């Protein structure tokens, strides 16, 4: 049938990874040494010679400390040991080790890997590649594998899970300049990117589950939802299903703006859930409180261009639709003068499972949104902004210089995002 | 994998380097004998980092010991821990440079340079993927500051891609131990502008204060100052030995804290610190490490960061936490004290969470500030050796070795420019 | 007196690349007014072509510089233009030549006339001299003087074929392509006076610099990169200093000369002290495309406010 491949690089992209493997196979069954105890989810696993399933994923990591965990853990017997790809020295926050110097050493051995896992595929449709813009490996390797997928594939779907930055949390200095510069890259390859804002989620867990100490674990579990809420068409029959190439050809309207934001709803803990009583209309309008949002941006600062909603569970198509309607008489969310019909709307019939020990509750039904709108132009005149001060005085500098980028690489990545920039304030005039 | 190769060079450099190695080989579990006596597998996971695996469950440092005179390695031979070396790694002369940077750099040191370059590469060629060296040394006296100079110099021709690493304690800004520290930091200081890829900062007067006001003792020995400075060592190479939730390695430290080639002189700190008596009436919270990390009266470095702005933070948290937590306090820190940081940088801080923590201790951090009130160290140093210069006394001492009045001058002049950069880089112009 | 001239000489089209379905990126109108592609509107001083030969660009180069290098601290010409511009071959195939072995015999009724030269490479971040089999020597400075290269070798032609015998053993010494990264290479030229009064001082620095390459896109691993990205942090390096001479009414402050050798050889040279001109090379094929409007086009415009002063007859 129809098949999805999963690329985790960098230690943001590995832990994402190691949460959604073990939400998959909790979800259909399947222990952690990959024996099913008891046929529709082949789309992510492969029999392999008496009753065991193997994931389709390759873990890529320039460093040996995170992929070595993952050997070791409990899903040690999961993962082909072939699929965890493991370097020496990491590339250090620095965009230019991992795209040009250390990159280059392990490229063709994860191309090969990749082509290898491909081959056995019959149907494959996409890839999904999960990291993150502020890291060395991620933003490096992430560029130059997408570059090299392109040649390659060229027909196939690339979408992606990024960790986009803060507007103020962050964890590193020289974050804008990776960012810039991944984005620079990376604009003419991927047909599809999705991100989220680790403040955000902060802010999700803090005051929807009532958590003061949200580790990088709820986290992952939150992503984790996302996605597996995203490939349940894929996975699971519904009502109406949704594939990977229809994502592309309704959330973006223009090659250069593919940036959607992805929310979740309802995130909620156990002790609200015996009050509540959570229906499609609720949930359907939690899902455009700005407060709910995944992204630190407030939508009500731009317009809408198109929304994919992605329900599953208990959920009747005509609640669906008379939610929809009521969404769209309000007149406090504005859509793009260009976009009459801006809805795409999935159904499915699995419920969301709960991994023991998560900090969620069991519902009957959930949504999941992704949605393109201009509120993004901000976070770029931010990330723009913070490039424009840091290299001014050409800080860090000598760091990418030295190896072997050229100093008008971040000129050519600044006039990309000015014209970026200037296409997302284009798109949104009213004619 | 990313594994580290230790030179300690001369008195203080060696009673470190001897303290630092019992305090690493209690954090691995491994006896005095070298054999392994641990209780946890992360322990051995990457033991490869520091140690060499011997015949027979045995484990030897990585070190080097090189000194002028013999009597400091046979005190560390004879004490504890000293059966744990490799005895080809003691390297000693016998004449010893009196306090003489002259004589430690071009009479003995050119002798001894070599002897401990083919150790050095000894040790180098076995690792496996070298991530740099570390020397432990100071700038007061002959043999440390010469010979830790002229080995840093010869390092970086060989091995000009690595990291190199240095914690040099200056000299005191109050009372002076040695009548020629000036001339002799300054000759220092000269080298480590441009062979070195980052160094530590330490003051003996700084470490006499933490451990007469923080730690409440009665009658510090060198032993705490030295166990102070051991536990920053292993706070800043904690993240190549543990998992964590987020970590960064020496080069990942280099490159988010050093702006410019030569502003690589940062301050660090240690926390949390604490009486005996005081500590059943503490909270050990993320709050509380991140408030006593950046306190003037706890840093190790003899320099006032309240003076100047800081240019990059690095924090480096062990134990379990939220990262929510460090993050929010990271902003706070931030957004309190906007007039300390600079403008054209912003998210001054960066980052890294370690999952085992110290043995004892549930959490612990370790604090790195490239501050621009190093400057005042700098700014002393230059004035006293400026003032001993102009009347020449001493200097007979220093030219009888072949040196010349030029290299002084071009000494004084290298850390007058780099004063006037430290200075001039608390200007935003915009 | 303050303006810094630059002159940009666009290369001829390469014979390979002619045929091979490409266009034309740099357009040129006159020698004061030029045009890229996009459609951005340029102008540096004089401007060359394929058109004017070796000895054409004399007229706008060293000719009103070399005068008479004595009025003032004079030349200071450097050469950009990266890997495959022609800087390497502008400057030491012909156009070196019109400085000496071509202007060697200028009249000597107010003065008597001798010179001191020397050659020097900033390989590697550190100096050798080319014209005699040395090790790397050591710069040092002082508040009286400048930058001292201590061990240096000095020479005293007195006549006009030894200038050439020197420069001829000057380049079979240089790292030549283990044209490709290599050395900054540094002419020095010494010029006295004495009067048959004590004016004599002036120096003139000629400079042909390395090109910046891109490594993994276009270079190679091992050798030839560590050798490489020295060129590109002393570029940087220049660059910063360029900038910092230049900017705004500020000025002042603090220069990073010592973040390279390059730069601390320039100290008296690239201050404002003397009239210098610049020469940047650019192909104007598309293959390169990038590369040839950059801090190589672009940077050229903040070197053309470069103010100095020349009062200093000594
Ligand atoms: C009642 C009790 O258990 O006290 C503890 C202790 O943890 C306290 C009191 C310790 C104690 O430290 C001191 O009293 C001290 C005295 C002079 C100089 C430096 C320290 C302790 O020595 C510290 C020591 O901690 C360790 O063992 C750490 O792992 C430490 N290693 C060593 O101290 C060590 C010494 C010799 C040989 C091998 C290891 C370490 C610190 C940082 C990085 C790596 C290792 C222990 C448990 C204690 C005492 C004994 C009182 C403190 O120190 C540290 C470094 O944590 C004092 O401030 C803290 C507060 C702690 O609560
Ligand atoms: N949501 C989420 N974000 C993470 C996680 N781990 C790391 N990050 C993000 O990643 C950023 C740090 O850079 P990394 O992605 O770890 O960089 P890297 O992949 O390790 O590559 P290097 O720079 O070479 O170390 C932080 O700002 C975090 O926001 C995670 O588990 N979950
Ligand atoms: N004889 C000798 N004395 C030194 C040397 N290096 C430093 N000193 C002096 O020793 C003083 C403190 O060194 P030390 O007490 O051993 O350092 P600490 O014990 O780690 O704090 C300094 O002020 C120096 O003047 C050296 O190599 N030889
Ligand atoms: N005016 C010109 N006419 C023909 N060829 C030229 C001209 N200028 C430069 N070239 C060619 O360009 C190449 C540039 O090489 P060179 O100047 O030696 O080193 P670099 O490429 O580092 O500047 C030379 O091989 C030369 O043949
Ligand atoms: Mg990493
Ligand atoms: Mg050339």
């Amino acid at each position: 049938m129809r098949e999805c491949i999963s690329i985790h690089v960098g230690q943001a992209g590995v832990q994402i990874g190691n949460a959604c493997w073990e939400l998959y196979c909790l979800e259909h069954g399947i222990q952690p040494d990959g024996q099913m105890p008891s046929d529709s989810f082949n789309t992510f696993f492969s029999e392999t010679g008496a009753g065991k399933h193997v994931p389709r994923a390759v873990f890529v990591d320039l460093e040996p400390t995170v992929i070595d965990e993952v050997r070791t853990g409990t899903y040690r017997q999961l993962f082909h040991p072939e699929q965890l790809i493991t370097g020496k020295e990491d590339a250090a926050n620095n965009y230019a080790r991992g795209h040009y110097t250390i990159g280059k050493e392990i490229i063709d051995l994860v191309l090969d890997r990749i082509r290898k896992l491909a081959d056995q595929c019959t149907g494959l449709q996409g890839f999904l590649v999960f990291h993150s813009f502020g890291g060395g490996t991620g933003s490096g390797f992430t560029s130059l594998l997408m570059e090299r997928l392109s040649v390659d594939y060229g027909k196939k779907s690339k979408l992606e899970f990024s960790i986009y930055p803060a507007p103020q949390v962050s964890t590193a200095v020289v974050e804008p300049y990776n960012s810039i510069l991944t984005t620079h890259t990376t604009l003419e390859h991927s047909d599809c990117a999705f991100m989220v804002d680790n403040e955000a989620i902060y802010d999700i867990c803090r005051r929807n589950l009532d958590i003061e100490r949200p580790t990088y674990t709820n986290l992952n579990r939150l992503i984790s939802q996302i996605v597996s809420s995203i490939t349940a068409s894929l996975r699971f029959d519904g009502a109406l299903n949704v594939d990977l190439t229809e994502f592309q050809t309704n959330l973006v309207p223009y090659p250069r703006i593919h940036f959607p934001l992805a929310t979740y709803a309802p995130v909620i803990s156990a002790e609200k859930a015996y009050h509540e009583q959570l229906s499609v209309a609720e949930i359907t309008n939690a899902c455009f409180e700005p407060a709910n949002q995944m992204v630190k941006c407030d939508p009500r600062h731009g317009k809408y261009m198109a929304c994919c909603l992605l329900y599953r569970g208990d959920v009747v198509p005509k609640d669906v639709n008379a939610a929809i309607a009521t969404i769209k008489t309000k007149r406090s969310i504005q859509f793009v003068d260009w976009c009459p019909t801006g809805f795409k709307v999935g159904i499915n019939y699995q419920p969301p499972t709960v991994v023991p020990g998560g900090d969620l509750a069991k519902v009957q039904r959930a949504v999941c949104m992704l949605s393109n709108t201009t509120a993004i132009a901000e976070a770029w005149a931010r990330l723009d902004h913070k490039f424009d001060l840091m290299y001014a005085k050409r800080a860090f500098v000598h760091w990418y210089v030295g190896e072997g980028m050229e100093e008008g690489e971040f000129s050519e990545a600044r006039e990309d995002m000015a014209a970026l920039e200037k296409d997302y304030e284009e798109v949104g005039v009213d004619s | 994998m990313r594994e580290i190769v230790h030179i300690q060079a001369g008195q203080c450099g060696n009673q470190i380097g001897a303290k630092f190695w019992e305090v690493i080989s209690d954090e691995h579990g491994i006896d005095p004998t070298g054999s392994y006596h641990g209780d946890s597998d992360l322990q051995l996971e990457r033991i490869n980092v520091y140690y060499n695996e011997a015949a027979g469950n045995k484990y030897v440092p990585r070190a080097i010991l090189v000194d002028l005179e013999p009597g400091t390695m046979d005190s560390v031979r004879s004490g504890p821990f000293g059966q744990i070396f490799r005895p080809d790694n003691f390297v000693f002369g016998q004449s010893g440079a009196g306090n003489n940077w002259a004589k430690g750099h071009y009479t003995e040191g050119a002798e001894l340079v070599d002897s401990v370059l083919d150790v050095v590469r000894k040790e180098s060629e076995s690792c496996d993927c070298l991530q740099g060296f570390q020397l432990t040394h100071s700038l007061g006296g002959g043999t440390g500051s010469g010979m830790g100079t002229l080995l840093i110099s010869k390092i970086r021709e060989e091995y000009p891609d690595r990291i190199m690493n240095t914690f040099s304690v200056v000299p005191s800004p109050k009372v002076s131990d040695t009548v020629v520290e000036p001339y002799n930091a300054t000759l220092s200081v000269h080298q480590l502008v441009e062979n070195t890829d980052e160094t530590y900062c330490i003051d003996n007067e700084a470490l006499y204060d933490i451990c007469f006001r923080t730690l409440k003792l009665t009658t510090p020995t060198y032993g705490d100052l030295n166990h102070l400075v051991s536990a920053t060592m292993s706070g800043v190479t904690t993240c190549l030995r543990f998992p964590g939730q987020l970590n960064a390695d020496l080069r990942k430290l280099a490159v988010n804290m050093v702006p410019f080639p030569r502003l690589h002189f940062f301050m660090p700190g240690f926390a949390p610190l604490t009486s005996r008596g005081s500590q059943q009436y503490r909270a050990l919270t993320v709050p509380e490490l991140t408030q006593q990390m950046f306190d003037a009266k706890n840093m190790m470095a003899a320099c006032d960061p309240r003076h100047g702005r800081y240019l990059t933070v690095a924090a480096v948290f062990r134990g379990r936490m939220s990262m929510k937590e460090v993050d929010e306090q990271m902003l706070n820190v931030q957004n309190k004290n906007s007039s300390y940081f600079v403008e054209w940088i912003p998210n001054n801080v960066k980052t890294a969470v370690c999952d085992i923590p110290p043995r004892g201790l549930k959490m612990s951090a370790t604090f790195i500030g490239n501050s621009t009130a190093i400057q005042e160290l700098f700014k002393r140093i230059s004035e006293q050796f400026t003032a001993m210069f102009r009347r020449k006394a001493f200097l007979h001492w220093y030219t009888g070795e072949g040196m010349d009045e030029m290299e002084f001058t071009e000494a004084e002049s290298n850390m007058n420019d780099l004063v006037s950069e430290y200075q001039q880089y608390q200007d935003a112009t915009a | 007196c303050h303006h810094m001239k630059v002159v940009v000489r666009v290369r001829p089209e390469n014979t390979k690349e002619k045929a091979a379905g490409f266009h034309k990126v740099v357009h040129v109108v006159d020698k004061h007014i030029l045009v890229f592609d996009k459609d951005l509107k340029f102008v540096f001083d004089a401007v060359f072509d394929e058109t004017s030969t070796q000895s054409e660009v004399f007229e706008h180069t060293t000719k009103p510089i070399l005068r008479s290098f004595l009025n003032g601290y004079n030349c200071t010409v450097l050469a950009y233009g990266a890997t495959g511009a022609g800087k390497t071959h502008t400057m030491l195939g012909s156009a070196d030549e019109p400085g000496v072995m071509y202007l060697t015999m200028l009249h000597k009724e107010e003065k008597i006339c001798s010179t001191a030269v020397s050659y020097l490479e900033v390989y590697n971040e550190q100096i050798r001299d080319l014209l005699v089999n040395s090790g790397p020597l050591a710069v040092r400075e002082d508040t009286q003087k400048g930058v001292v290269v201590h061990g240096l070798t000095l020479h005293q032609p007195k006549s006009s074929e030894e200038i050439l015998h020197l420069l001829d053993n000057g380049n079979k010494n240089r790292t030549q392509h283990p044209t490709s990264s290599r050395s900054h290479a540094v002419f020095q030229i010494y010029l006295r006076q004495q009067d048959k009064q004590n004016v004599r001082i002036a120096k003139m620095s000629l400079i042909d610099l390395a090109g910046s390459e891109r490594a993994s896109t276009s270079g190679a691993k091992g050798t030839r990169f560590v050798e490489g990205t020295n060129i590109n942090r002393s570029l940087l390096a220049l660059g910063n200093v360029i900038n910092a001479l230049a900017d705004s009414k500020r000025k002042n402050q603090h220069i990073p000369y010592r973040n390279s050798k390059l730069t601390r050889l320039l100290k008296d040279s690239l201050g404002g002290n003397c009239q210098t001109i610049m020469i940047a090379a650019v192909s104007p094929s598309s293959v390169f495309y990038d590369d040839t409007y950059n801090t190589l086009k672009y940077a050229n415009r903040a070197k053309d406010i470069k103010s100095s002063l020349k009062s200093n007859v000594l």
